């Protein structure tokens, strides 16, 4: 979250938490309610989101649906759906934690290679990752989706 | 590095007296862009490597004799060096961009880039299109208000080199 | 080192399903509870050193270990063992602002006991400044904080303990 | 005669250091067969107490 | 901005403190 | 002057500013940037806190920094390996490393050294190790051994992994010594084995560069060192301080 | 190249190159003849190979030729056989250098970068290699192509 | 560095051209002068301290005020830092020798060398003079073809110095 | 850094001589006056703090603007780096009255300084007469002799300074 | 020089000379007029005593200056007593200096690779700088003899 | 041996095995046969060859059989006569290892110290190593020949 962070940088240094880090936290626990309730708002549709994202992705990149692609076959859509669950159980855990980290070590650290070893390519990730960016922002309020968006677009320049 | 409101506090420090209406001025002018500022720099560190590739892209679409043989962005190494490069422009302005001075620049930028790119044989004309691309994409990305206030920031880099 | 916001994600990671109800109740129990963390932490960050003088006075200043033959005896160890006391607030802070105790088992308590079983420091004595250190606290930012501190001082003792 | 593990203790003598230096002081590392001779001897400038030794290869 | 405003209230009244706390201390 | 006087003066101070500004918060910052000013003149009650002392071989000076002088929010923030971190800090420190040794991160080329960050992550080699084996690798040799001759290498090398410029003559003599006798190899082993090395940075410590405000900077190697100091370092070939404590 | 990585690894230790790379000398030199008549049979025949990599590559993978793929369009195909050309050059120096030194410089060093930037499918650059590994491998005899294979080998692998 | 092979396939490279016969003759030169290199560079290292002898006593014979008070090698110390510095040049010889190019004295010896000893007080016209002796030391045990093999890159030391 | 004694051998080494009836004259010479030198330092030693009170106290009343806004001793930052500034110069000059020799002086101190300075804005001239004022303080304390010999290298920081 | 010892010892802590350096500074200058005495005394008998080492180093080891050896010829005798004569000045200037660091920097840095060029056996130097201690101290007094011979061991050791 | 460089190279680099260290391992394994072919000669024929080099040495330097030398005594010219087998051992090693690391690390690694503490003239090992050389590469044959001087020599500039 952003209080480890603070307390690392802190710890860094040898010091006690600075003013700025102190309202550093002081806005991150201010704004708690805000952000639970945007990551409940993401929670009650999952599936909405999910469905949404896949069809988005097979729209802007037929590649992946098309023969000899990696994604075809109707028995890749039972783990697309599912991967893009677990992307967006990131983004909500991301979401409540104040910053990229929970994301980070969960499905960051190591995707290249995951995919590497799954002849992924990382320009399908990317779009399927804009399309839930494009639902979720289009879901949630334009304060909600601004504070969103930045994980949503961190994800789709992490997996590429 | 210094910002805006360390600018202003010397300024007034070595006279040794306190903030009069130009002062409030240049704080209130200061803090009434600080959050567009802020959504920027939001919108630049999400989206970074997006910039980066449409900059790259008109780059070498305007100048293609740089990435043909002969060319200095020619080699895996040299094209990931270019566009590595291109990323410390665009954080750089981006942290000038949040401070509001320059200094930031001057001092980790400016200070030994005409030697690197001399040494290195780097063309500069190219790199300030570079910025210039840069520069545009950005300014479509984050809208027209924080165009103007990264572009001041992407001239005073561009002038630096040229 | 995690936080609980940080522990709740692990939980929910390993369990494999998102935040539920009393995830956020967990969370929100939390985060209500940021303003009186982050007033206590101000407190302590103004007021270190006092609090450190006045615990390291009561538990060891006349005590036979700042006379000679004893470990505080010098103006080396007794500064050590004011560094010490220093660690130890501090890294409260740090547990009680992140609301949990993993922070002090691992940077504090790693090796911790091997270093001062090697170097003669006793540990009934830490303890005894540890807790000095908690009443101290506990005054100086009130009972509700001093409540929140106490779990953390406490966790340290029975770590040196 | 490939690798030594060592844990030592290094306290501090001459000043006292704010920092954490905790993991400086008490830590166990590998070190070379070519290298034990020097780290051994900078051990013992250093002041500190070599708690044990084992073969490791 | 509220920062701004507590400076811009403080720096009118700089020569009243300064004053105030010059004779509570001096002579 | 009265210590006892400019406290009262302080405190009046602070209940005139208090009084007009009419609000609980501001009347509660501003009384808390007065107390600042009150708890340090309270603070130093015994002498001045503590001169920071930069120790030094006999070849060059000792020098020492006003503790008032470092403590200005310039302090670098030292990345440490705790070996429990979580992968995000611990990548972290692995990139703070590269970043120090190589002089700019070097995974923009894709380029790493996987089973040394993997050891240095997981515990079995410490940051020191780490540091080691890292200046003595293939990738080091190749950007900062073949371009230069053995003075710009021991130059650049305590760049990299002391953080500080050579201070003396006799200094980079040893170190000439060192590289010429044994290589690369042996001109990091003395570069990081030696007591400096242990005493600033440890066993757990990325280096960093001491600079102004770090630490108290030596006058006789001024220009140079920022010179070195300065990412357009290795675009000079020349060697610059053996010729300097020459002239 | 051998002497290179040779004469470079005895400076490293500030020594002379002891016999034992001598003999490494001495073996590289003494297969030159082979080296240069492999390079011939690569060079004189780099126009069929690239066509029939490029064929190979778009049979096995159409998705890049089509609708929505990279290689899609007369003038993205023709940056596709152009890479190809280039990767066919670089083997050929490998394969005159004694090792992949001049593949490392030119075209490994940046790659992944280079092609993240480009938005190029990096398992379709896999694909690629392995086609033209195969073509070219079909010209040589058994001696020669397994010499030429690793060298394909190895760009494959740092494409991966 | 850059050896011979690398310096055909870099000037190939840039240019983006395919190997053509006066390339593969080029290499088709060095693959044949190879096994008269390793031979000459195997007698060098074998007998790189006598020639290093030879050398230092013809040149210190021939000029005696080097080595007696006042002289820039009058001490155990200097005298040791001017064999190592004949003994550096003797074993990049060498190494250019069986590279087949001079690319590495350049990188290695000759970058920063003349201001370098212009500080320390050096004489390059004796250390040339000195290059030259081991020169001619060098060829009588390697054989004519070596001898002038290795002249010519000890020459290039010598004007590299000048 | 080099004594009265490495002096004298060195002049005697660099021409290859012993020593000479001048060479022991000057030997005992600088033997004649060590018990006054380890005096004058133990005496500057007891009263460091006290000299650079009244030196700094003395600089600041004769250049009231280095404290005034403007001045480069315009803080408590400032003016504890001053202070230590002043703390280097007494301590080296001691150094040099010590060993009898200006060289650790023109070595450690005055090498760089203006350059450092010129990059720092610190004024040379007030740092001179900071170095004089010192010089006064120390005569008193140290007495007539001790006076001459130690206010020679104040006056060497001085005019290396000048 | 002693007192350069004690200002840099005292300079590497970034303070004034403790009481033990000022007082090793007033030993060392009260031996100021016994120093300059012997290094007189030395001076004064430099002829003689090189003369007479000389001697006995060559009956002691007649193979140094039979046909063959190194010192043969009259030449190479005459660079072999220079050399002791070196070695009595560096001595005499570690008298006055105080410490064998003139010697050090002087005589000692490199005194093994140089005459390994010069095909020089240092066991041969360490008898010769050994008779040249016993000529030298035959001519002090007793309480100057251990003075002067340990400078003379402190040689003899480092060409040992 | 020529395996183990290659593989620890690989193992520094955490990859498999470069074409060249694949052509190395293959011309090592090639010219195995003759390799051991010389070593096997070089071992039967050992007993002839130090009594010839051991004569030859002797015949050399008549500094060494003279009194007061390392040569002179009969168990003495026993121990030297030892060491020259000890050392044609290390050759033959070296020559089935196809380097020079069995000779490193047994007999080149602290021989200077070791000579040193036994007094032994180490122009006599130049001397005597290059007595071993000339009686080898005169019973041996001429290719075989070639690559037992090469090792000679290495160990001659390794004790020189
Ligand atoms: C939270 C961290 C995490 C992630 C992200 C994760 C993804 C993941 N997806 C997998 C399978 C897969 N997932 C996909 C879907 C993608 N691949 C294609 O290239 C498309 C671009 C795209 C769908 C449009 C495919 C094609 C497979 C291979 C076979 C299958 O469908 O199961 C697998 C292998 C075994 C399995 O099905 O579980 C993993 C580990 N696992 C994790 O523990
Ligand atoms: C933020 C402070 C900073 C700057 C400014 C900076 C620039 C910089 N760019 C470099 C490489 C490079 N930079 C470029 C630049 C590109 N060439 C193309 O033609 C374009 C015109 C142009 C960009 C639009 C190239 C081609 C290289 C590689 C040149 C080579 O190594 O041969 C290098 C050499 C070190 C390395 O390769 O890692 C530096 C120091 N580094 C810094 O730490
Ligand atoms: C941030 C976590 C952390 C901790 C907890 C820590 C403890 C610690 N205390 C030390 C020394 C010491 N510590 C003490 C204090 C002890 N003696 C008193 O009587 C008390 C009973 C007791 C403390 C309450 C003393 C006296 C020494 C000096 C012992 C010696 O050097 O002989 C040392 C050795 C290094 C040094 O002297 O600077 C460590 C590592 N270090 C850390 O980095
Ligand atoms: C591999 C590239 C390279 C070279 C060659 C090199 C040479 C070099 N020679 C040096 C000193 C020296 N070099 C010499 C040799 C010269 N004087 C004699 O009269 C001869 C005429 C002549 C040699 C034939 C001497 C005598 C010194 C000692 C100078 C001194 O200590 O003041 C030094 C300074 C060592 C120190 O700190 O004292 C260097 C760096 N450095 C490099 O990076
Ligand atoms: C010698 C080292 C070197 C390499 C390797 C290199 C590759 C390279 N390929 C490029 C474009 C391209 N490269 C490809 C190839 C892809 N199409 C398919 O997806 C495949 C997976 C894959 C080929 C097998 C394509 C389609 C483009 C055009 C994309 C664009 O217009 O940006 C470009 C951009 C410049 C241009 O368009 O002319 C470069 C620099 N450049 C170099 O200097
Ligand atoms: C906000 C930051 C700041 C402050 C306030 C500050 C005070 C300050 N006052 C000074 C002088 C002085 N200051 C005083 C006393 C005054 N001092 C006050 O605290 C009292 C209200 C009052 C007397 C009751 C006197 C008498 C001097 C003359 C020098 C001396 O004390 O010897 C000096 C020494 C430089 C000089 O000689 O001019 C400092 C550093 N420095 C700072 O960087
Ligand atoms: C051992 C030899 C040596 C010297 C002499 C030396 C001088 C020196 N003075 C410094 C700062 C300073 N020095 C001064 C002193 C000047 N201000 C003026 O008013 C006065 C004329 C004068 C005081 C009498 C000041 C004010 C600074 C602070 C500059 C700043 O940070 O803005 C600094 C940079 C900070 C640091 O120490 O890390 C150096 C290096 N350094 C050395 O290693
Ligand atoms: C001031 C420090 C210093 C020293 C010590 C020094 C030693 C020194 N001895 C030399 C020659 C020599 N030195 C000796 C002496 C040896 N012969 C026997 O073996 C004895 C064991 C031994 C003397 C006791 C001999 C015989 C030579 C002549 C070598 C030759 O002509 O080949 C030379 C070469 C002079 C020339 O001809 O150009 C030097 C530089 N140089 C210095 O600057
Ligand atoms: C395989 C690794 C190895 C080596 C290389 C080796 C050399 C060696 N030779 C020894 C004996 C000896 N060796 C010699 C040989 C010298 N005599 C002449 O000068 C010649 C120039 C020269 C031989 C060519 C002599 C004279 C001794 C007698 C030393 C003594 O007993 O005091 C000894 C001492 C053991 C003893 O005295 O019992 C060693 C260690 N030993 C080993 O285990």
């Amino acid at each position: 979250s952003v209080v480890t962070k603070a307390i690392v940088s802190a710890d860094a240094e040898a010091r006690y938490l600075s003013p700025g880090e102190l309202d550093r936290i002081r806005g991150f626990v201010s704004s708690g309610e805000r952000r639970l309730r945007v990551a409940q708002t993401l929670t009650e549709s999952r599936e909405r989101i999910i469905k949404q994202a896949g069809d988005q992705l097979f729209q802007k990149r037929p590649d992946l649906v098309s023969p000899g692609g990696n994604a075809y076959g109707a028995e890749r859509t039972a783990s697309c759906l599912r991967d893009l669950d677990y992307y967006l159980r990131l983004v909500t855990f991301g979401i409540v934690a104040g910053d990229v980290t929970p994301i980070e070590e969960i499905g960051v650290i190591g995707v290249k290679e995951m995919y590497r070893n799954l002849e992924v390519p990382l320009p399908g990730m990317v779009e399927a990752v804009k399309a839930m960016k494009s639902v979720a922002t289009g879901l949630l309020s334009g304060d909600d989706s601004a504070e969103v968006g930045y994980y949503f677009d961190y994800l789709a320049g992490a997996l590429a | 590095m210094q910002d805006a409101i360390t600018s202003v506090i010397n300024t007034y420090d070595v006279q040794g007296k306190y903030f009069d209406t130009s002062a409030f001025d240049k704080l209130k002018a200061y803090y009434a862009t600080g959050e567009l500022r802020v959504r920027a720099a939001g919108t630049i560190s999400a989206n970074a490597a997006t910039i980066i590739k449409e900059a790259s892209a008109k780059l070498f679409s305007n100048q293609p004799d740089l990435v043909r043989p002969g060319g200095n962005a020619y080699t895996t190494r040299r094209y990931a060096a270019c566009v590595r490069d291109m990323d410390y422009f665009l954080r750089y302005a981006t942290y000038a961009m949040l401070a509001g001075d320059t200094s930031i620049l001057d001092e980790r930028v400016l200070n030994g880039l005409k030697e690197t790119y001399n040494s290195l044989g780097v063309p500069i004309s190219s790199t300030v299109q570079g910025i210039q691309a840069m520069k545009e994409v950005t300014g479509s990305l984050v809208g027209s208000g924080a165009a103007k206030e990264m572009g001041v920031y992407f001239d005073y880099l561009s002038s630096g080199l040229s | 080192m995690q936080d609980v916001i940080g522990k709740v994600i692990a939980e929910y990671d390993t369990k494999g399903k998102y935040l539920d109800a009393a995830a956020l109740d967990l969370l929100r129990s939390y985060f209500d509870s940021g303003d009186l963390r982050l007033k206590a932490a101000q407190a302590i960050t103004a007021n270190a050193e006092v609090i450190v003088r006045a615990a390291s006075a009561k538990a060891l200043h006349y005590t036979p270990v700042t006379k000679p033959g004893g470990n505080m005896y010098y103006a080396r160890r007794y500064a050590s063992c004011i560094r010490d006391l220093d660690y130890f607030l501090r890294y409260a802070t740090y547990a009680m602002l992140a609301d949990n105790t993993t922070l002090l088992d691992e940077y504090v308590l790693k090796g911790l006991t091997e270093t001062y079983r090697a170097l003669g420091v006793p540990l009934d004595i830490s303890v005894r400044a540890i807790n000095a250190l908690k009443e101290v606290v506990a005054g100086q930012v009130g009972p509700k904080a001093g409540q929140e501190m106490a779990k953390y001082f406490d966790h340290l003792a029975k770590g040196l303990g | 005669t490939r690798l030594f593990k060592v844990t030592a203790l290094i306290p501090s003598y001459k000043k006292v250091r704010g920092g954490r230096e905790l993991q400086n002081t008490y830590f166990t590392k590998l070190v070379e067969y070519d290298r034990w001779f020097a780290e051994q001897q900078r051990i013992q400038k250093q002041g500190g107490k070599i708690l044990s030794v084992k073969m490791v290869a | 901005q509220r920062r701004l405003a507590i400076v811009q209230i403080l720096t009118t009244n700089a020569e009243a403190i300064v004053s105030r706390a010059a004779g509570r201390i001096f002579t | 002057c009265s210590i006892d006087a400019t406290i009262v003066a302080v405190q009046e101070m602070r209940r005139a500013a208090t009084g007009y500004l009419k609000s609980n918060d501001d009347k509660e910052l501003v009384g808390s940037y007065f107390d600042v000013i009150i708890r340090s003149l309270n603070a130093d009650k015994s002498d001045t806190p503590a001169d920071v002392v930069r120790p030094s071989s006999p070849d060059r000076a000792g020098l020492v920094l006003p503790a008032i002088y470092a403590l200005a929010g310039q302090s670098r923030p030292a990345f440490k390996m705790s070996r429990t971190l979580t992968s995000a800090e611990k990548e972290r420190v692995v990139r703070a490393a590269y970043r120090q040794v190589f002089e700019r991160d070097i995974l923009a080329y894709g380029q790493s050294i996987s089973y040394l960050d993997s050891k240095v992550k997981n515990g079995e080699i410490s940051v020191k190790e780490f540091i080691r084996l890292l200046g003595k690798s293939e990738l080091y040799r190749k950007q900062f051994f073949e371009p230069f001759i053995n003075s710009r290498v021991l130059e650049l090398a305590f760049k990299h992994f002391l953080g500080r410029a050579p201070e003396s003559r006799t200094e980079v003599q040893n170190y000439y010594s060192i590289v010429a006798a044994q290589g690369l190899g042996g001109l990091v082993d003395a570069l990081v084995d030696g007591e400096e090395y242990g005493r600033i940075f440890g066993e757990d410590t990325v280096p960093f560069i001491r600079d102004l405000g770090q630490e108290a900077q030596p006058s006789w190697n001024w220009g140079a060192a920022y010179s070195l100091y300065n990412y357009a370092a290795p675009r000079r070939k020349v060697p610059q301080f053996i010729t300097l404590y020459a002239d």
